[PDB]
């Protein structure tokens, strides 16, 4: 092939009008880099520099060789590397790096932006091979102080993309680190003329933070890299400015350790003087900067508290800066917008960093706040009393409870006052700061002096504009979270009347500033509290929301905008909500209404454009079949082809919520359970085989496995060997990359494994001889556990983990498994989850099961 | 002494004098 043809098929492949000719063209490049990439990458790199092609066809060539050369996934990435290597030969390699240096310096600033990622990707590949020496002595040349504006600055582009497409936790261009730092300074410094490459400079700086760590390390060039940072961050064009700020902040975040003599010496003084700033950018770029240190701070206390001997060491930077920064802050506060607009602004970042300091800093925010608030509250200005409760409700969370409960005391009257204030943005603002009271210091609100003021106040605001409404729905679920425990509880006295309010919230016509669904989500909370000493508020939901569901079926739809479905969508979705945890509230309420729900139900379900509620009533119908149990069988034969559909539907979430109704009927129908498990397993066996299936999908089904094994005991064994087999392979699927949705999307697999295996060993409780095999397989999952804090932390997955433990060891008593139970790593994770005072009781109970056990298990 | 006690009066002279970044980062100087 030609550079003409191969340009023609790029061309055609993005550019013809029948799409037809656009797919056969994308197989035929496909195709071609399958069957000879080496021709495919040189071709690629000739039409980038071919003048005579269309500019896409051109850019197209150079990305699509890109993506052949760097990928997210790690191992896509490591057999990109291999196959550039050995499959591109060296001649080939040098007239492909010449192309794109050649269109690197393009007077057209696309192709150049193309070929900076092109030659990212190659660098990515080579360097740290060490290879492409020309490269970084290129990059240094090319931002030299009189090279052209158009050099300089795709040059830094390069660099910076060479930094970004490196993985974060590697040390890829840790070799490279020096010459990359001459080359992105050079085009950062005072000197350098163009705004353009002091941005894309100071934006590579950035990227470029996490290879530097030997040079940091170096206190001369960590010095004078500072100096150039904070010169930037002083410069007259905003633009640069506000870069130079995401490098600091940035630095801080990373390099917080060697901060404190560039704290001292210059940015504690600088930053605190541009808060000042009337230009709203400017102080948001102080305010972020404070912020930044304050999530450090936080972070590093956090670390300390579960190692207390860890290393690292706060230098306090925020709380001996409190006297100087708080006050400009809060001046920050009055700069909302002038209605309604809801958009963000340097009003709303002051708040969030006020808050961080409160978190961060305790009583130390106490006295420059109380004093502002004190000054403000009964202000002429509206914006000065709604930034007056805006820091008072900033520092509910962060001071010991004396003084919350004195100040709160003390404010209670002026704030209940502040929600007759004329003001709409005022009382938005108050009623979230009463959320914010009872969420931190719910006890702080006397029972008999300012509660019933308090329910009063969140009456009167639901009937309010939507926005003050929305907020009032909020407290009244922090107010019922946090009195709801306490015995007696004095929230429940007022309940009758908060569900007549947050009915006639969610009565509303219209759902504007989330009024009404906020107050559905209320309902929710009322219900999950309820006691029996309120049963009769209980009753009243379930027949608010019944008759609610039907009127909003009596609506003809096709006298409805698209924006008028979506709003009665999501209200059906809000009512299905609210009536899924009535059902499962009150099991012993159901019976009666059981036909006439599902009724309503299969309607739902077969009304047009079902898909858009259908997950939602799957959940109604779960709850539904688990507080029926065997009553709920009758419907079965009408639901198993909707169940089917949804459980084959792998790419909707409602193949998810399909398999949560196996969940409740595995538990619900007891016995009755057996005669449906065969074809489930079936089902589910295909479902999690199907390439199509969305993500989420695998952790359900292994849960469900769990669930299955544990409701039908033996008669899962022949199942056993595969399902272990699926076990395994997720447990050893490492994460895809190292960004947080990877690492988060992996910590819900292993949760559903543990899921499985509490289910199989429950199973198979009588039937050790079916489960020995797999024991070790068990406890290099539970190793798991006990390495990664994501899992042992949280409570539960711990409690499960050692209780596997316990149980397994039970189920052995010949000694046939002893060998694990001598493991310094087994020994150690027990006594961390026997002593671990934020583990609950039953946990620790659980440990203690699995001491006794282990130990039992080493005496034989 | 080691607390944080920041100075009012700001210096950015962390190490106008001429300084290139080829002089500095990996120039061991």
């Amino acid at each position: 092939m030609s550079t003409a043809e191969f340009a023609q098929l790029l061309e055609n492949s993005i550019l013809s009008p029948d799409q037809n000719i656009r797919l056969t063209s994308e197989t035929q490049l496909k195709k071609l880099s399958n069957d000879n990439f080496l021709q495919f990458a040189g071709l690629s790199s000739q039409v980038l520099i071919d003048e005579n092609t269309k500019l896409e066809g051109r850019i197209l060539a150079a990305l699509t060789l890109k993506n052949e050369l760097v990928s997210k996934d790690s191992v896509k990435t490591q057999q990109f590397a291999q196959r550039w290597i050995t499959q591109v030969s060296p001649e080939a390699k040098n007239q492909i790096k010449t192309n794109a240096l050649t269109a690197l310096v393009s007077i057209e600033p696309r192709i150049a932006n193309a070929a900076a990622q092109l030659i990212a990707a190659i660098a990515d590949i080579e360097l740290p091979h060490g290879a492409w020496p020309e490269l970084m002595k290129i990059m240094v040349d090319n931002t030299g102080a009189e090279q052209p504006e158009n050099v300089k600055r795709a040059s830094l582009l390069a660099l910076g993309y060479m930094c970004e497409s490196a993985d974060p936790q590697s040390q890829a261009l840790v070799s490279s680190s020096n010459n990359i730092l001459i080359a992105i300074v050079q085009g950062a410094q005072s000197t350098e003329t163009s705004k353009a490459v002091r941005l894309a400079a100071l934006n590579a700086l950035a990227d470029s933070l996490i290879f530097i760590k030997n040079n940091m390390e170096r206190e001369g060039e960590r010095n004078y890299l500072m100096q150039v940072v904070c010169e930037a961050t002083q410069a007259e064009d905003i633009e640069v400015q506000a870069a130079a700020f995401g490098c600091l902040c940035k630095i801080m975040s990373l390099y917080y350790t060697f901060m404190k003599p560039y704290m001292e010496q210059a940015l504690y003084a600088l930053t605190i003087a541009t808060m000042k700033s009337p230009n709203d950018k400017v102080a948001s770029m102080t305010v972020e900067f404070w912020s930044t240190i304050c999530e450090e701070e936080i972070d590093i206390a956090y670390e300390l508290a579960q190692f207390p001997q860890s290393p690292l060491q706060s230098y306090n930077f925020a709380l001996s800066s409190i006297k100087d920064v708080v006050p400009n802050l809060l001046n920050l506060l009055t700069r909302q917008n002038e209605d309604e607009d809801d958009d963000w602004n340097v009003s709303m970042s002051a708040g969030a960093c006020l808050q961080l300091f409160a978190q961060n800093c305790g009583n130390h925010i106490l006295e420059p706040v109380l004093e502002f608030v004190e000054q403000n509250i009964t202000a002429d200005n509206w914006r000065n009393r709604e930034a007056a409760v805006m820091a008072f409700g900033s520092i509910m969370d962060g001071p010991d409870k004396v003084q919350r409960t004195y100040y709160v005391h003390q404010a209670l009257p002026s704030i209940l006052n502040l929600m007759n204030d004329q003001s709409l943005q005022v009382k938005e603002t108050t009623a979230w700061c009463i959320g914010r009271i009872a969420d931190s210091v719910a006890e702080s609100i006397d029972p008999q002096q300012h509660l019933p003021g308090v329910v009063q106040a969140c009456l009167i605001g639901l009937q309010d504009h939507p926005k003050v409404a929305t907020n009032c729905s909020w407290t009244i679920i922090n107010l019922v979270e946090q009195l709801a425990e306490a015995t007696p509880s004095p929230i429940y006295n007022f309940y009758p009347a908060l569900v007549d309010g947050l009915i006639g919230a969610a009565n509303r016509i219209d759902n504007e500033f989330n009024a009404r669904a906020s107050a559905f989500s209320a309902l929710t909370t009322m219900v999950e509290y309820a006691t029996d000493t309120v049963a009769e508020t209980s009753a009243s939901i379930s027949t608010f929301v019944m008759d609610k569901l039907g009127q909003t079926m009596s609506v003809d739809e096709n006298q409805l905008t698209l924006e008028d479905a979506q709003s009665l969508q999501e209200l059906q979705s809000n009512i299905l909500t609210v009536l899924a945890a009535v059902i499962r509230k009150s099991p012993s309420s159901v019976e009666p209404v059981a036909d006439m729900l599902m009724g309503l139900f299969f309607r739902l379900l077969e009304k047009k454009d079902s898909a858009f509620i259908e997950d939602d009533v799957f959940y109604a119908i779960s709850a539904l079949a688990a507080s029926l149990g065997k009553g709920f069988e009758k419907y079965l034969e009408t639901f198993s082809p909707y169940l089917l559909k949804a459980l084959n539907q792998v790419d909707s979430p409602v193949s998810i919520t399909a398999v949560g109704f196996i969940a409740d009927i595995s538990n619900s129908l007891e016995e009755d359970f057996r005669r449906y498990s065969d074809a489930m397993m079936n089902v589910l066996a295909q479902m999690i085989s199907n390439p199509n299936a969305r993500r989420e999908l695998k952790p359900a089904v292994l849960s469900v496995f769990g669930d299955i094994a544990s409701n039908i005991g033996a008669d899962f064994i022949p199942y056993l060997n595969d399902i272990m087999a699926l076990c395994v392979a997720a447990q050893n699927t490492k994460p895809e990359n190292g960004t947080l949705e990877a690492l988060d999307y992996q910590i819900k697999v292993l949760e559903a494994v543990l899921d499985a295996y509490v289910g199989i060993v429950a199973g198979l409780h009588d039937k050790p001889e079916a489960l020995f095999p797999y024991v070790g397989t068990i406890f290099q999952f539970i190793a798991q556990v006990a390495e990664d804090p994501q899992l042992y932390s949280e409570d539960a997955t711990s409690r499960a983990a050692v209780g596997l433990i316990g149980d397994i060891a039970a189920m052995f008593p010949d000694g046939s498994i002893k060998q694990f139970y001598g493991q310094d790593w087994v020994i150690d994770y027990i006594k961390r989850t026997r002593s671990g005072q934020l583990f609950s009781q039953a946990t620790k109970d659980t440990a203690r099961w699995a001491r006794e056990q282990q130990k039992r298990q080493l005496s034989l | 002494n080691s607390s944080f006690t920041p100075s009012t009066v700001p210096n950015i002279n962390f190490s106008t004098n001429a300084l290139r970044p080829s002089d500095i980062f990996g120039a061991n100087a």
